[PDB]
């Protein structure tokens, strides 16, 4: 996971936004030990999101876990602290992890 | 109180006496072929190159190399014996040499 | 390559004669002997075959130089 | 003494024999058959009053014998009943068991024995190293004391548990008179018991065992010899390995080495130092070791560790002191990560709300403990919140209110803390 590529190489991810899919990701599995400054961690989160060692019956990887997240309050947390729009971007960060590079 | 008592070593000559018996009764080469052919391909290679060396002919020089060093050893050994010692050394080599006037 | 011929063939060859002990000088003396009588034996077979005409050195030049110098050898076609 | 040759008989399954797991261990020459078999030169040499065949004796040139190698008849040109068949035709000394003061049941000679005269063959269950390591664990399980295997050769060994002869029985002598060899029987090998000198009736026949602990403890030994090195086995072991679990000897910085150090300068210089058991921590021990800064990450783990598992007053002062020695940020966010916060509240608890210490050596605990605390980096309340410890600090400063010191620099730790703000955490769906 610490390796030169990355997952989010292969989606339709931005690199400025490669950090927020990894909080998204590291949020989704019920983390908690998780602190925003280290990437390590995210990316060790975010790789066993996207392709787990042991994932459950009849599912692929933990993909599926995406969908409980709340992401108004993200956005709405996102807008407060750092001025910044992305709810959309929230939701096509969503739709590439659950499946990368769909035919659109 | 898992322990194993060990069967100790044998004495000094005990192996060596064994080994002498085994090896005076099978008449396999104890020179490897490879070694032996090499050393006189690097030999030959002073007078003349490109001189091919058949296999048969390689095979006689070892067998004639291992009766010369038998057939020497076997005097050495007289040589230690008759000085009241069981260790060959350089010496009895030597000796052994010039009597048989090999060496001048 | 006469670092070639390693301690225990050499340690085998001394004790297919009746050895016990081994000195732990004596191989590079072995080493030296088995070089001076390669080397004539050799030089023998070598200029054998250049009289010859040939380019390969075959066996009964190497028989024959054995016997010259009264190493008769059987069982290679002599 | 009385013998008790029938009562130690019955101990076990008596065999004449070695019993094999299988043909192919316990084959001579690794198992190449040696077809071309040994056949010693000798010309036999029969007594015709007697009818006995003495060829191959103790002074003849017999090379087999020399080379610890039995005759086999219908091979050797000794002919047939030489007198090299010891093993094959079972010719064993007279032999007693006789109940010893500390050793239990002991082999002593029945009749005096000849230099180098062949006492008894070792029986007993050739098998492998597997089934040699089931068979140890099973027996280790069982608590027994006796030692029972052989090495026959590498990967094979001989147990005497449950089956074998009387020489299971002989005891380990510093200054051995006897001592076992390893013989060539046909394309066999035989454990032999011979004799090392010239030993009289009533005399016990001991050898020595060489043990091969494989990892077990030393067994003192009660030989009586003067020249008796005090336990069995060429290793010296005692409790130069280990004092506290390698986790936690690693997390105070100890080592292999530290931990010998200890015991090499007390133990062997008449002073006690208990088997090896980590149930009661020895304070003294854990006071004498010395402390180095932490840089790694993996032993910040194992510091965690020993946290999360001992218990002791002393370790556990020891192990913050190393941290107040330990200024890497990286192993602190590490700690943080292994929340230490966690392991720190109860620590504290431990000493401070329950109370097996005094006071003022509780208050030198609480003051070297709040140093680090106040030291270490921290960005968010989502550290402590997975350790909820102002709790436990309230508690404590609460509970010894009158040591103002720990108030002041709690009151102080706590002001540092509120400062922090809360890491955001998504909400998830319910
Ligand atoms: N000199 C000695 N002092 C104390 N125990 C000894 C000893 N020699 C041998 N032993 C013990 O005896 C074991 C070997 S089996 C020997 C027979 C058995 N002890 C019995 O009396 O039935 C060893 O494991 C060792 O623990
Ligand atoms: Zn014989
Ligand atoms: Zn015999
Ligand atoms: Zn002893």
């Amino acid at each position: 996971p610490q390796g030169e590529m990355d997952l989010l190489d292969s989606t339709r991810i931005h690199p400025e936004d490669y950090s927020l899919a990894r909080k998204m990701a590291a949020d989704a599995l019920d983390i908690e030990d998780i602190d925003d400054d280290d990437e390590s961690a995210m990316r060790n989160a975010i790789y066993e999101m996207v392709f787990p060692r042991s994932p459950p019956k009849d599912e692929d990887d933990l993909t599926f876990k995406l969908d409980e997240l709340i992401l108004d309050d993200y956005a709405t947390e996102l807008e407060r602290k750092h001025q910044l729009k992305k709810r959309s971007t929230l939701q096509i960060i969503k739709e590439e992890l659950q499946s990368r590079y769909r035919e659109i | 109180t898992g322990g194993v008592m060990k069967p100790h070593r044998y004495r000094p000559g005990t192996v060596a006496l064994r080994e002498i018996r085994r090896y005076q009764k099978s008449t396999e080469l104890l020179i490897r072929k490879l070694p032996f052919q090499r050393l006189v391909r690097e030999i030959a290679q002073d007078f003349k190159t490109d001189l091919r060396f058949q296999s048969a002919a390689i095979g006689a020089l070892q067998e004639a190399s291992e009766a010369y060093l038998v057939g020497l050893f076997e005097d050495t050994n007289l040589c230690a014996i008759h000085a009241k010692r069981v260790t060959i050394m350089p010496k009895d080599i030597q000796l052994a040499r010039r009597i048989r006037g090999e060496r001048a | 390559n006469i670092q070639g011929i390693t301690k225990p063939a050499i340690r085998r060859l001394a004790r297919r004669g009746g050895v016990k002990r081994i000195s732990g000088l004596i191989y590079e003396e072995t080493r030296g002997v088995l070089k001076v009588f390669l080397e004539n034996v050799i030089r023998d077979a070598v200029t054998y075959t250049e009289h010859a005409k040939r380019k390969t050195v075959t066996a009964m030049d190497v028989v024959y130089a054995l016997k010259r110098q009264g190493r008769t050898l059987y069982g290679f076609g002599g | 003494p009385a013998d008790k040759t029938e009562e130690a008989l019955t101990t076990f399954k008596t065999l004449s024999q070695n019993s094999y797991q299988n043909k192919t261990l316990g084959n001579a020459h690794n198992g190449r058959s040696t077809a071309d078999g040994m056949s010693c030169d000798c010309e036999e040499n029969w007594d015709t009053v007697s009818g006995i065949n003495n060829a191959c004796g103790e002074y003849s040139e017999c090379i087999n014998r020399l080379t610890s190698i039995e005759c086999i008849s219908g091979t050797c040109s000794c002919g047939d009943d030489c007198q090299n068949q010891r093993f094959q035709k079972k010719q064993y000394a007279p032999i007693a068991v006789f109940e010893t003061e500390k050793k239990g049941y002991g082999v002593r000679a029945q009749a005096d024995i000849r230099q180098d005269a062949f006492i008894y063959e070792y029986l007993g269950e050739v098998i492998d190293e597997s089934t040699f390591r089931k068979r140890k664990e099973n027996y280790d399980n069982q608590g027994l004391e006796h030692f029972y295997f052989m090495m026959l050769q590498k990967g094979e060994f001989i147990d005497a548990t449950a089956k074998g002869g009387l020489g299971r029985f002989c005891n380990h002598s510093c200054r051995p008179n006897a001592y076992v060899d390893k013989w060539e029987v046909g394309n066999k090998l035989r454990m032999g018991i011979f004799a090392k000198r010239e030993i009289y009736k009533g005399e016990e026949i001991c050898f020595d065992y060489n043990v091969d602990r494989y990892g077990a403890n030393p067994q003192k030994c009660y030989c009586g010899e003067d020249n008796c090195i005090g336990f069995l086995g060429g290793r010296t072991q005692t409790d130069s390995a280990n004092i506290l679990p390698v986790p936690i000897a690693e997390a105070l910085g100890s080592t292999n080495a530290q931990e010998q150090r200890w015991v090499r300068l007390m133990k062997e210089q008449n002073k006690s130092i208990k088997a090896s058991d980590y149930s009661s921590i020895n304070e003294d021990y854990v006071n004498s070791l010395e402390m180095r800064p932490i840089a790694d990450k993996d032993e910040a783990s194992k510091v965690t560790s020993a946290l999360l598992k001992t218990q002791d007053y002393i370790i556990l002062r020891k192990l913050i002191e190393r941290v107040s020695l330990t200024k890497d940020p990286e192993v602190l966010k590490e700690i943080v990560r292994l929340r230490g916060y966690q392991c720190v509240a109860n620590i504290l608890t431990m000493i401070v709300l329950d109370q097996e210490q005094q006071q003022v050596d509780v208050e030198s605990f609480t003051l070297s403990v709040l140093d680090m605390l106040e030291s270490w980096p921290n960005s968010s309340r989502n550290r402590i919140s997975s350790s909820q410890i102002e709790s436990v600090l309230e508690s404590v400063k609460t509970k010894l209110k009158k040591i103002q010191p720990i108030g002041k620099k709690i009151n102080s730790l706590l002001n540092s803390w509120s400062k922090l703000e809360i890491s955001y955490k998504i909400p998830k769906s319910q």
